[PDB]
């Protein structure tokens, strides 16, 4: 199969290094090629919210940062996420350690702005 | 005392304002930050929404409430419009539209009689409607007479008389001269520090509880002339007098109260997630009633309960709603 | 309301004390954190933040973590500002996006540095009348452009 796939595959792999690994690739991809990314949304969105309530610190701030990124993609395609990625990014807005509540705030923020009058 | 919790319903998405039993107590609806109601009918044990209102209002539904009758419904939202649902098809739709505020509608009232429709908004007025058919609806009144945000209104429960709470920490009463036809304030209730939120009546109409965002609150009396106590209207009309205030036991603003008229028990809606259940002692004097808290759940959510309701038909099952986005029915045991 | 008497410790209170006494661990709510998410909320009319302006100060926020409080304290550029409700508004559109449900946030101007601080302080707190606040677009707008982080 395509690597895409493998990546994708790799966010439900119970190892944290992998789940790190992939993380790693896909943030980019995000950014860089949302059009392509865009298909995937709803497994992406599933499994970074999974993810950012890991036993690893480092997996959640990994996978909350692809949240944020996740908001590059094209706003039509998001909005019918944007209510329940608001209401699932509440959790870690109050997780345990600042650095992951940082980026969770950070990520919700981005969602906040989606169905806004600004452009 | 003990409150039992018996359902969890998550129907809407976001905050949920406003909770209303159906005169049969069977049914209830919901509104919310969503735009949209929800009709909840019972089957077995479990509550379940069977119709969806959408498209209704451009903005969010503040209060949705049952007439009389109960056939109809209408719906304050913030989109300065109080809409009109029927279920003359055997389905829910939107007939008529009732416009005339400047801001956002806060509340909405039926009279016992039920040909009456109140109204309040931003714009710091209380209008009143007349129902004369389902396709005819005419105002009958305009009134300005509260400085600041209106919150509520409600009818009396016995006679039309029209009650307002609002953001300028009053309650104005409402009456209609014979001679005059024309609506008219009776009198004003100024015992409240900061803004009052909600009000209901007792169950002849004699009394009245209100709750406000001084975190207390207060039963008023209505004394008519030649009152044994000696208090003496200079107007022809009533006056009401403040003869208890409840304090201390509310962290934070209460934003509903509602008087029980099968059991005459108290519930408050605050916005400390708790729901206290007060009832009035049984050596109370009628000029110095003391109310004593019985029960109360303290988590009773995980947001601001913003309504509770008794239920008319059920004795002691009472509803609530709450920013968490949840509506929650509840059984108290006295 | 009143104090608890200082004869009673709460059972809730000292079993969740003992519950404490048994990396992984947590890091509280703080002064900081809260000072971070409002230090560079932009002035609606200026090229500056709030803390370029001192409207927004570090010992001008109080909060419990514990007991789910956060206080914020802000005080306006000058003493009849009438963009005091605006800039409390967006303090408050920011903390209700970023923090969790469970704090209960007041927002005031600090005390003696407004002459509406009365009336100000009430609208703020009014939940129902800043929901309706959120639904102008135009005043959703204006608050978006002073969250924005850049
Ligand atoms: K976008």
């Amino acid at each position: 199969p395509t690597l895409l796939s493998l990546l994708l595959e790799a966010l439900s792999c119970p190892d944290s290094v992998v789940q790190l690994s992939t993380l790693s690739c896909l943030q980019p991809l995000l950014l860089e090629a949302p059009q392509i990314m865009s298909l995937h949304v709803d497994t992406l969105v599933t499994k970074f919210l999974n993810l950012s309530s890991s036993y690893s610190m480092a997996v959640r701030i990994a996978a909350l940062q692809c949240m944020h990124a996740l908001t590059r993609l094209p706003t039509s395609v998001l909005l019918p996420y944007k209510s329940q990625v608001i209401r699932a990014l509440a959790k870690p807005l109050d997780d345990k350690k600042r650095l992951v509540r940082k980026e969770a705030v950070s990520a919700r923020g981005e969602w906040f702005l989606l169905g806004s009058p600004g452009s | 005392g003990r409150l039992i919790l018996e359902h969890t319903l998550q129907g809407h998405k976001g905050r949920i304002w406003g909770v209303a039993w159906h005169p049969k107590g069977n049914v209830f609806a919901s509104c919310g930050e969503d735009k949209a109601i929800r009709i909840w009918s019972l089957t077995g044990n479990t509550w379940s929404t069977k119709t969806i209102l959408s498209d209704g209002h451009k903005r969010t539904i503040r209060e949705i409430r049952w007439s009389p009758c109960g056939q109809y419904l209408a719906s304050a939202s913030f989109d300065a419009t109080t809409a009109i649902w029927s279920k003359s098809s055997g389905e829910f739709e939107c007939n008529a539209t009732l416009e005339g505020h400047e801001n956002e509608v806060k509340s909405v009232s039926w009279s016992r009689s039920g040909g009456l429709l109140a109204t309040c908004s931003r714009d710091k007025s209380v209008w009143i409607w007349e129902v004369a058919g389902d396709d005819e609806f005419e105002c009958a009144a305009v009134l300005n007479p509260h400085t600041q945000d209106v919150k509520r209104v409600v009818w009396h429960p016995t006679k039309d008389i029209l009650a307002s709470a609002s953001y300028d920490n009053t309650i104005k009463m409402f009456a209609e001269e014979p001679i005059d036809n024309d609506w008219d304030c009776t009198a004003t209730l100024t015992s409240h520090t900061s803004t009052v939120w909600g009000i209901d009546f007792d169950a002849d109409g004699e009394r009245l509880v209100s709750c406000s965002d001084d975190t207390t609150i207060k039963i008023w009396r209505a004394y008519h002339p030649g009152n044994t106590a000696g208090v003496a209207t200079p107007d022809q009309q009533t006056v009401w007098k403040c003869v208890c205030t409840v304090s201390g036991q509310h962290s934070r603003a209460i934003y509903d109260v509602s008087w029980c008229k099968l059991t005459g028990l108290i519930a408050t809606a605050c916005g400390d997630d708790g729901i206290r259940i007060f009832k009035e002692s049984s050596d109370s004097k009628p000029d110095e009633p003391t109310f004593e808290q019985i029960t109360a759940e303290e988590g009773a959510h995980d947001q601001d309960v913003n309504s509770v309701q008794w239920n008319p038909v059920v004795a002691g099952q009472l509803i609530s709603c709450s920013d968490d986005g949840t509506i929650k029915i509840w059984k108290v045991t006295e | 309301g009143r104090p608890t008497e200082i004869e009673n410790i709460n059972p809730n209170v000292y079993d969740r004390i003992k519950e404490r006494v048994l990396e992984n661990v947590p890091d509280p709510f703080d002064k900081r954190e809260i000072f971070d998410l409002i230090r560079n909320i932009n002035d609606p009319e200026h090229p500056l933040t709030l803390e370029e302006l001192h409207v927004v100060q570090e010992d001008l926020i109080r909060i419990n973590d514990s007991q789910n409080s956060v206080h914020i304290s802000f005080t306006p550029t000058i003493p009849h500002c009438s963009m005091a409700t605006l800039i409390g508004l967006s303090i408050r559109v920011k903390l209700l996006r970023s923090l969790p449900p469970r704090f209960k946030v007041t927002v005031e101007i600090t005390p003696g540095t407004h002459a509406s601080e009365l009336a100000v302080n009430k609208q703020l707190a009014d939940k129902e009348r800043v929901a309706a606040a959120l639904e102008n677009n135009h005043l959703a707008e204006v608050i978006n452009q002073c969250i924005a982080a850049k």
